[PDB]
């Protein structure tokens, strides 16, 4: 006739602990942060227009990648048997990108290389002519 | 001695709140850090709610507060 | 310190850079005992002596 | 004596170490992930400064003088360029480093020497870990410092309370004598830091819904 | 004689191998099953995983933790505590009349929208799994709270641990 | 252990199970949710026959329950009471309001250090039974302290 | 027989409000970047559209990095178009620079169009045989 | 050499060789050319009969694939399927796309550090034989998964 | 330690590779150059990620990085 509570796991540590505390609080900050940022600017349009997806896309992907990026997409225009191409030059210093996400379109994977990208970078899908464009930006 | 004793016994030592995890999902008895919540009512120590003890070697038997009040059961007996 | 690889240098900064033909990396950095690159997403660190 | 309890102090403190260093790898994608700084960083691969913001403060400054304000906001690290987004690594890992050193002097030739020898030797490794645990959350505390202090830069700038950095670029064609050239050239300065704003009229005040 | 996925969903036959094997006495091998299929013998196999059972009044009510009886950050489904589960229909199959009601909660970390949706995924994906072992659609009611009521506190992350949870209630009458 | 103190002064958590065991081998109601406990006590073994008056040997029950109380470590205590459907509403609920006045009235005189003890009692509203056939006998009329241990 | 479980899995209390942490930093950051964008539409993009005639579909190993006009008159002249000025030339030249082994003229006027921004502009004829190179004042 | 490795972790060519004798004994294809290493599964020994169900008998086999699968370093694993023809195209192309997606994510739940994988399944556009006689007996319905084997 | 084992065995060290090479035309587990593709997960030694360990030497057990920090936790307490 013992007692028991339903959470009885592996031991824990410390320094994980910590970690978990610190981890709370930039979490709320960063919530916050979005929240008056959608408030205080209005969207305005998504990057669907400029790409939208077609047939042999939907093939899926678990992607775990952190350095750079216009390799990373060579792989992929290797996967959809699209044809590369890159647009302006690259800065000497390199634009890293970090993806850490699991079974998703290409589609929408390309959708949030987009994202993470901010005003660096853009790409783009043709798909008539099944041709991947990557652009950089024109400054400096 | 058995702080998580005739249960499922010892998890480990939560530092957040300073207490031993019993097996069986309890928090123990027994404390495990420092930072934990105590209730704290008697002390010991001498020029208590005045600057501390003065922390020189003085000549004499005195001893001195740091604000400058004595205490004289601090200082010896003669 | 000076430097001549193919890999992708992260961690302790730099002050000068360039590139071959290639895809060969130089880089001027000051002096430190552990580089971070990023080989093909991993991510590894380089041991470095003499210093 | 008590040589053994502070070599056994600098065993904890190494064994703790090691032991912190090992989670700390282990646990490695989330790290990264909830620590970018990349995806934060500024037009010019520039570092974004760093932000405090205090609130409902008194000071007492001697016998009969008072002060009270409402939010005070400083900045902590002027903002510069940089060509790498700052890592975890050169805030939270610790060092370690064998000790090999026993010094075989004081070795036990009775049973009260090894009793005493082994009470002081765990209240020495007690030590270590606990001071091991302090570095490690001062560390901590300090990369949680940086970090709130530059997403509150970001947030302060959507709400229109400090200038943006304002950057000038010189542009030339080819330079230099008959022996050495450069095809192009490039000036990229900042004339302008970043800076608090003190009127009243360009304040934006948020709203949610 | 059986299938660790659910049995294919069919209404099993323990105690035939029991007696089988125990003649392999036929008296004793039918009070065998008496003894392991009896209902406190099924609460207290119910405790010996992690698994809380209160009766109280005329009302009982069971408490699942998410993170051995789900799968993390997902409405998927663990398939290694496959014996709760069975456990589960068994000690629900004593009840036949009333109505179940099934809550969902989570803690306090993200946006509340992110927590009321996964709160209503997790209810309703239990709720199924319950509706395919037999009990019909009208006596359902599924919801996911999401933190706005507690058990628990979240200062303290054992505290936040025990917070999230599934509450399973049902009435006689 | 010189100076600082190793557990809470005055518990034993072999003691706090084994007269938890004694009170649900009593009968009397115990239930631990999270950090929550919830007791309740039937009113016939312990008041007079739907009147506020005391037997001499509930005094015994109430030692032991404060004593078991005194175990934890709490900040806020709530005091309710139900009763049954006797003649009118105000009459059951100040009875309900009496009872829970004598009873939280001894637990603060004794050992608890509660910061908050809240009283009140709502007569026969809400029931646990449908099941009404009996008078005070029947369950669904009883007192209830609900707690919260706070770390 | 044995299905396994997930190796890496959050087993800790804390660590499973670690990595709840991380999924919420992520979508979160994710929806900055994403009302913090701006695109462009392609309904009305200043990039030149491939003219498609056969002169422009040979295949080159290209590298320059100086002056627009020599090389752009070279591409004409190996395209057999001829090659045409509108607007004055600055004091300082507008630089490009290209690099390619392997692919097609068209895609090469297009980059060079590119990475000409805002300073000067480029057109196609096909059906009187002209590349017309157009400043900007 | 006390500080630096001197092998790969984990591995043991040996067993490697031995575990790579043993699939093809059970009759599995492995197909070594190059740097280019395919593994190659009937889908009679997966699933059932057109569904997308893993049947609990394949998970030891799954995990001797992980365990081959763990032991060179890789970056990327595409998996393919393919099918017979049963009813119409899309059906054939759902299913297997499916099949394909759960062993890719069973798979990505174990500890294969690739950092891409490809899944893809056409359903009975790239058949291997003439022959087709059954449905799901025969060899054509299949799961391939390929990898170049880097540096 | 056999490297090439269960095969014909080493045939030589492609340094190109940084590998050995199986008398099979299979690749090695091993390695034979310190120019190889090898994960670096765990380090060793004092003032990582800033200037390094200073050549000159305190009279105390103080240990200062060339960039100016000091490591308590390399350095000797009291």
């Amino acid at each position: 006739m013992k007692f028991k509570k339903p959470p009885i796991n592996n031991p824990s540590d410390d320094a994980t602990i910590k970690l978990a505390e610190a981890a709370v609080s930039v979490s709320d900050s960063m919530l916050e942060m979005a929240k008056v940022e959608k408030v205080i600017t209005p969207p305005s349009k998504d990057n669907t227009l400029t790409i939208p997806n077609a047939y042999n896309l939907q093939a899926r992907a678990s992607v775990d990648w952190s350095g750079p990026i216009e390799e990373l997409t060579a792989r992929i225009a290797k996967a959809a048997h699209f044809r590369f191409r890159v647009l302006g030059k690259s800065p000497s210093v390199p634009v890293l990108i970090s993806i850490s996400t699991k079974d998703e379109s290409l589609a929408e994977i390309l959708r949030d290389i987009d994202y993470q990208a901010g005003k660096k970078a853009s790409i783009h899908v043709y798909p008539n002519s099944q041709v991947v464009e990557l652009r950089y930006a024109k400054i400096y | 001695d058995g702080c998580c004793s005739k249960m499922g016994g010892i998890n480990y030592c939560d530092s957040s709140a300073g207490r031993l995890v019993c097996n069986n999902g309890f928090y123990s008895t027994c404390y495990c850090t420092r930072h934990a919540v105590m209730d704290l009512q008697f002390l010991m120590g001498c020029c208590l709610w005045h600057g501390g003890v003065y922390p020189q070697l003085n000549s004499s038997g005195l001893v001195v507060c740091n604000d400058g009040y004595v205490s004289e059961e601090c200082s010896l007996q003669k | 310190m000076y430097v001549r690889t193919n890999l992708t240098i992260l961690s302790p900064g730099w002050l000068a850079s360039m590139t071959s033909a290639d895809g060969t990396h130089a880089y001027e950095m000051q002096k430190s005992p552990v580089l971070l690159v990023s080989w093909h997403g991993k991510v590894m660190q380089l041991k470095v002596e003499g210093l | 004596k008590e040589t053994a309890l502070s070599v056994g102090a600098q065993a904890g403190l190494a064994w703790r170490a090691k032991i912190i260093d090992e989670q700390l790898n282990k646990q490695a994608r989330n790290l990264d992930a909830i620590y970018d700084f990349n995806s934060l960083v500024l037009e010019h691969n520039i570092l974004p400064p760093v932000l405090l913001e205090g609130r409902n403060t008194l000071n007492l400054a001697d016998a009969q003088s008072i002060r009270i304000s409402d939010r005070t906001y400083k900045v902590a690290k002027q903002a510069h360029f940089i060509t790498t987004p700052p890592t975890w690594r050169q805030y939270l890992w610790m060092d370690y480093v064998k000790p090999e050193a026993p010094n075989v002097t004081l070795l036990p030739k009775t049973k009260a020497e090894k009793e005493i020898w082994c009470i002081y030797t765990e209240r020495g490794w007690k030590n270590g870990i606990d001071q091991a645990n302090t570095i490690l959350e001062e560390n901590i505390a300090r990369i949680k410092e940086d970090f709130g202090g530059m997403i509150l830069y970001r947030k302060l700038l959507a709400m229109n309370m400090v200038s943006p950095p304002y950057v000038s670029h010189t542009d030339l064609g080819v330079t230099g004598d008959g022996s050495e050239i450069h095809i192009d050239d490039r000036v990229l300065r900042i004339t302008a830091l970043p800076e608090l704003n003190v009127n009243s009229a360009e304040w934006r005040a948020a709203v949610a819904k | 004689c059986f299938h660790p996925p659910y049995n294919n969903f069919q209404p099993d036959r323990r105690a035939v191998k029991r007696v089988g094997v125990d003649t392999g006495g036929g008296t004793v091998g039918l009070v065998a099953s008496i003894y392991r299929d009896s209902k406190r013998k099924i609460i207290r196999d119910l405790q010996k995983q992690d698994i809380q059972y209160v009766e109280y009044g005329d009302t009982r009510t069971l408490i699942i933790p998410t993170d051995k009886y789900f799968m993390f950050s997902s409405p998927r489904l663990n398939e290694i505590c496959y014996p709760g589960l069975n456990n589960v229909i068994r000690l629900l199959n004593f009840y036949p009349q009333s109505t179940i009601y099934v809550a969902g909660f989570t803690d306090n970390v993200g946006s509340r929208s992110h927590k009321r949706k996964l709160s209503q995924a997790q209810a309703e994906t239990m709720m199924t799994f319950l509706w395919a072992n037999g009990i019909a659609a009208k006596r359902l009611k599924a919801e996911g709270y999401g933190d706005k009521n507690a058990i628990s506190d979240n200062a303290i992350i054992h505290g936040s641990a025990q917070n999230r949870r599934i509450e399973i209630q049902w009435f006689t009458s | 252990v010189p100076k600082l103190p190793c557990r809470v002064d005055g518990a034993c958590d072999a003691t706090i199970i084994k007269m938890m065991t004694d009170l649900n081998k009593k009968g009397i109601k115990v239930a631990s949710v999270g950090q929550n406990y919830l007791i309740s006590i039937p009113a016939s073994a312990l008041f007079a026959d739907q009147s506020p008056r005391l037997n001499w040997a509930s005094y015994s029950l109430l030692n032991e329950i404060a004593a078991f109380l005194k175990q934890f470590r709490k900040i806020a205590i709530t005091v309710t009471s139900y009763s049954s459907k006797y003649v009118s509403v105000k009459r059951e609920r100040a009875l309900t309001l009496a009872r829970s006045r004598v009873v939280s009235e001894y637990l603060w005189s004794q050992g608890v250090d509660s910061r908050i003890i809240f009283t009140q009692g709502l007569g026969s509203d809400k029931p646990i039974t449908s099941y009404t056939l009996g008078g005070d006998r029947s369950p669904n009329a009883r007192v209830e302290i609900t707690f919260r241990r706070a770390v």
